[PDB]
RNA sequence: CAGUCCCUCCCGCUCGGGAGGAGGCACUCUGGGGGGACUGCCGGCGAUAAGCCGGAGGAAGGGGCGGGCGACGGUAGGUCAGUAUGCCCCGAAACCCCCGGGCUACACGCGCGCUACAAUGGGCGGGACAAUGGGACCCGACCUCGAAAGGGGAAGGGAAUCCCCUAAACCCGCCCUCAGUUCGGAUCGCGGGCUGCAACUCGCCCGCGUGAAGCUGGAAUCCCUAGUACCCGCGUGUCAUCAUCGCGC
């Protein structure tokens, strides 16, 4: 009864792996991170501003 | 159409309440005051040698007070 | 925004003081000489130094 | 006749050129015809994100770009040549895929 | 497509658009001479960066400039007699091919209605539709006052062509009548100094008021 | 002779040889292309070159990319360059320059990127 | 001479008037009541519109070689207004072009390469280039420059 | 014939027949087109020549469209509630059918019933600032 | 059919036209580098300096084009409803789980985008056309059935290899004839399609009778200035669907 139902679709299925929010999860080739968390890991991922 | 053509021969400097009007020295080429040099106000971009057309030869401009 | 930067005006004076005979009025020549004499990696600053030394060498003989 | 198609991919251009030079030197020292490194279309991964951490503020956005570059090396088949591409010192970021084509 | 191919092959002997070479056409008032580009060119379209040139627009052909005015005329702050002018349905904006075809029909209409070189009649309309004096506000001691001011020739061209285009929009809007026939009327009425034409009437309005503000 | 032409995105590749005067755009005759204005633009350099060289050489041009206007302008560039290279004549080049400055130069213009804040309507478009 | 040397409009008109005679090509009983495309707003006006479709579709098989139904739908698609929402580009109907292709396939003019598309038989090429060279003769007479 | 009556309503002869039937509440553009094509006559001809035999042909296509070659999806109310047969309602027939549906929805107390009662939208439209 | 012996197909006026294989690497192209281009020079201006103007030559020229890069403090701006967290508060609750509804509710005020306010026009048919990126329960070509949304099968594809693939703008052969209508579809009811446990609150689309207001809008009013304004569309992020949105082409 204390289990969360199994969802493959919708926001409740997708969660950011770092922060844990249920909101903005960019999935370009499988990142699983929130949109703002993406900035605190930008330069470790190899990304560079141009 | 009793208009008088004339030639821009010198530009004193940009004038007018917004910098659009240009104070030009224009020499009359055809009319009663043939050859008179008068400071006249021009709207629209102007150069040296442009054929202005004038309604009144009597009109002049006050000296710019910088 | 023409103005040649300060450190270019500083570099060129020394460059032409040490090797005055090396430089002439030709821009490509003085540019190659700046390239071989200095260690600039930016092509643009190399050519700017070339232009300023071109003008400098030009003034050397005018007075 | 048989050819080996070697696809090298990396982010830093210098590592890819290093491995290309090593492969070219090895192919020429082994005396094997090698089709030179063909630089394939670099893939540009572009991501846009709003810089505002909250709903308050002017809408400012930032675009970041990965330029992942790739090269193709088609060499002729030679076992002595194929024994000297597993011993090459490969930088970590460089990925190499070596397939065979009739 | 035979009319199309006929108009394709006729200007093989360098004729503006299709026909009516620029040699027979002259200029009457001495002021427009160095600013109207009457050079023989097959198409009135250069895609040129004459805006970047402070005065390089003088090199653009007159018909090209006329289309340049015609294609940007819809939707603005002017409500002449309380109307809102706008190209809601297939706007000419960015559709310079539509403008090309429409002013092509305009040339045809002026041919079949006057029987003369269209460029000559266009010269007539622009020469007769140019205002020659305007009003300017000057303040001294806080004392704003109006002043009669002469106009530059290039602005006279700009305003004349703008009257032509704005008239074409004005009559063509809200009527069964079509754009080309309207442009033909504005041109022919200005070329004969017909005051019913908006171009000549507003040339008269701008010349007046400035006439009295001396 | 092989010649190149670039306008925005369209690219024109032209091959000029001796022949009856058969000029073909992507394999199609120049006289049948439905846009008449594009037909004018394509025909301008060979209008100005002369009937003699028009009939003397054969030019095959393939145009790819851009729009039809870009294709036509790139084709115009290609015919101009092909004619001047085939003849190698200075007077034709100077007439081409006098007609317009791009016939051997071209248009170095390219499109700007769409900046943020309502990027949809263009680069320099913002909200109200 | 070939289709490539002649205009598309005139050639499709010639193929349409010529194929109107052939009995294997016919508009189905549901053709006069169903518009040529989803995106279309009104019904077709002329009653020959079916044969034109055939006259065009075979021409497509003359140019692209293997053709299928979905790509034909995307090509024949067009812009439809969505009321308060903006105009949008939509695909056309599929059954009409599928029936036209089947009728042509029974006509022997086109054939099926399973797993690659519908291609054009040599007989279809002969008929199309015969009409095209007919038109090229006519337009050579009209326009001598086409001799080149 | 400048004035022509068909199925109890008046039409003008100037407009073409497909456009002429458009004045029938119970015939549209596509519907008029396909019925006049079922009739074998171009819908483009002017409605001033509508002869009586063709008029009653159009009438009996309105009466029983399905038996005239028309498919079942071109009617306004296919699979009618009280019969289960696809039919095309004309004039007061449509009006009574929609009245019956309104009363039926109110009777069952569906959401649409109360929306229709209040003159309110049905399909999820938002009332904060529009309307 | 860049030139194209040889081979294949079709046609012709027998000139040749077009297409593939053979084989080549020709132009752009993809990308490893360098040059060119720099107040470089003419003249003037400017103290002869700085630097400016005009000129020519050059593909491109006197901050080459657009950005990344916005220091010191202030606004006690917003963000503890995300991350680290001062402090306080609940502890079968100020905990957790499950579900029905709500977050979409309206006499209404305001902002921003989308469209409708036709003869430029709506409808049939032809044709010149890209491009950013994406695709594995996916791109899905393609065979076949069903109007159709789609179903059965199905090649290729984890990226210059296959698909999304069509761009859109445009012109013409033709039809309609200045009308709240052949504009425009909201608004209803019907019957079908996709998704998901399921969409009436709470998806859209496919076709059917139906057709709102709107037919150019006051004081006043915001912003762009050369590949730019105007204007026109494609794609994709997030994502089964939902955005008329944002992004960027």
């Amino acid at each position: 009864y204390n289990k969360r139902k199994p969802r493959k679709f919708g926001k409740g299925a997708r969660r950011c792996i770092r922060c844990g929010q249920y909101g903005p999860i960019i999935r370009i080739q499988g990142l699983m991170l929130c949109r703002h968390c993406f900035r605190e890991v930008a330069p470790k991922l190899g990304f560079r501003k141009y | 159409d009793e208009g008088y053509p004339a030639e821009v021969i010198e530009i004193i400097g940009r004038t007018g309440t917004t910098g659009d009007v240009t104070q030009v020295k224009v020499r009359i080429l055809e009319g009663r005051d043939k050859g008179r040099v008068i400071r006249r106000n021009v709207r629209g971009p102007v150069r040296i040698g442009d054929i202005l057309i004038l309604r009144e030869t009597e009109r002049e401009a006050r000296e710019i007070k910088s | 925004g023409k103005i040649r930067q300060g450190f270019i005006k500083r570099v060129a004076r020394e460059l032409v003081n040490k090797y005055p005979n090396e430089f002439t009025t030709d821009f490509e020549h003085n540019k190659k000489k700046v390239q071989e004499l200095t260690n600039v990696t930016s092509k643009k600053i190399r050519n700017r130094i070339a232009g300023y030394v071109t003008k400098l060498v030009r003034m050397k003989m005018e007075g | 006749m048989q050819k080996a198609r070697i696809k090298i991919a990396s982010t830093n251009v210098r590592s890819l050129d290093e491995v290309a030079n090593q492969i070219k030197q090895i192919a020429e020292r082994t005396g094997v015809r090698m089709s030179g490194p063909i630089p394939l279309p670099t893939k540009r991964i572009r991501i846009t994100t709003r810089k505002s951490p909250d709903g308050e503020g002017s809408a400012t956005f930032d675009r970041w770009e990965l330029r992942v570059h790739k090269r193709l090396i088609d060499i002729e088949a030679d076992e002595r040549a194929m024994r000297q591409i597993m011993r090459i010192r490969v930088p970590e970021d460089v990925t190499i895929e070596i397939e065979l084509i009739s | 497509a035979k009319p199309l191919n006929e108009r394709f092959f006729i200007p093989h002997e360098i004729k503006v658009m299709g026909r009516w070479s620029t040699e027979d056409v002259e200029v009457r008032d001495p002021s427009l001479k160095p600013y109207i580009n009457l050079e023989p060119r097959l198409l009135p379209h250069t895609h040129g960066r004459h805006a970047k040139k402070h005065f390089g627009k003088a090199n653009v052909h007159i018909v090209e400039r006329l289309i340049n005015k015609i294609m940007r005329s819809g939707g603005s702050h002017y409500k002449v007699a309380g109307h809102f002018m706008r190209r809601e349905h297939r706007s000419l904006n960015s559709k310079k091919v539509k403008a090309y075809e429409v002013v092509k029909e305009a040339f045809k209409i002026i041919e079949q209605r006057t029987g003369k070189n269209p460029i000559q009649v266009l010269v007539w309309a622009i020469e007769n539709a140019a205002p020659r004096e305007d009003t300017t506000s000057v303040m001294f001691g806080g004392i704003r006052y109006h002043v009669a001011v002469d106009i530059s020739p290039m602005r006279r061209l700009d305003v004349a062509l703008r009257n032509i285009a704005l008239g074409a929009s004005a009559k063509c809007y809200r009527n069964k009548m079509s754009f080309a026939e309207a442009l033909a009327e504005e041109i022919i009425l200005a070329a004969n100094k017909d005051p019913k034409s908006y171009a000549y009437s507003k040339k008269l309005e701008i010349e007046r008021i400035a006439e009295s503000s001396r | 002779i092989q010649t190149t032409g670039k306008r925005k995105t369209a690219i024109a590749r032209a091959v000029i040889r001796e022949g009856k005067g058969r000029v073909r755009i992507n394999g199609k005759p120049v006289e049948i292309i439905e846009p008449e204005i594009a037909r004018f633009t394509i025909l301008e350099p060979l209008i100005l070159a002369g009937e003699e060289i028009w009939n003397s050489v054969d030019i095959d041009v393939k145009v790819e990319g851009g729009g039809f206007m870009g294709q036509a302008e790139a084709a115009r560039m290609a015919i101009a360059r092909a004619l001047v290279e085939w003849t190698g004549d200075m007077s034709l080049k100077e007439k081409f320059m006098k007609y317009d400055r791009t016939m051997l130069v071209g248009d170095p213009r390219r499109t700007e990127p769409h900046k943020p804040n309502r990027s949809t309507k263009g680069p320099r478009a913002k909200r109200q | 001479a070939t289709v490539y040397d002649v205009p598309g409009d005139l050639l499709v008109e010639r193929v349409a008037q010529r194929l109107k005679e052939i009995p294997e090509i016919k508009p189905p009983e549901w053709a006069p009541f169903v518009k040529t495309g989803r995106h279309k707003e009104r019904l077709p006006e002329q009653e020959d519109w079916w044969y034109y479709r055939v006259a065009s579709i075979l021409r497509r098989v003359y140019l692209d070689g293997p053709v299928g139904i979905e790509r034909l739908r995307t090509y024949y698609g067009g812009r439809k207004n969505r009321g308060h929402a903006p105009e949008k580009f939509y695909k056309a109907g599929g059954s009409i072009i599928r029936k036209a292709l089947q009728q042509l396939e029974a006509a022997g003019f086109v054939e099926k390469v399973p797993g690659k598309g519908r291609v054009i038989t040599p007989k279809g090429r002969s008929f199309l280039d015969k009409i095209a060279t007919e038109l090229k003769k006519e337009l050579e007479e009209i326009i001598p420059e086409l001799k080149k | 014939r400048h004035i022509v009556r068909v199925a109890g309503v008046d039409l003008d002869g100037n407009k073409q027949l497909r456009w002429a039937l458009t004045a029938i509440k119970g015939i549209g553009i596509n519907f008029a087109t396909m019925v006049c094509r079922v009739a074998g006559l171009d819908p483009f001809m002017k409605a001033g020549y509508l002869t009586d035999e063709q008029v009653k042909k159009i009438e009996e296509i309105l009466a029983d469209p399905v038996a005239h070659g028309i498919p079942r999806w071109a009617v306004n109310r296919p699979k009618d509630y009280e019969t289960g047969r696809d039919l095309h309602l004309i004039t007061a027939k449509l009006d009574m059918a929609i009245r019956e549906d309104i009363m039926r929805l109110r009777r069952i107390r569906a959401y649409r019933g109360i929306r229709h009662e209040l003159g309110l939208p049905v399909r999820g439209q938002r009332t904060r600032s529009n309307f």
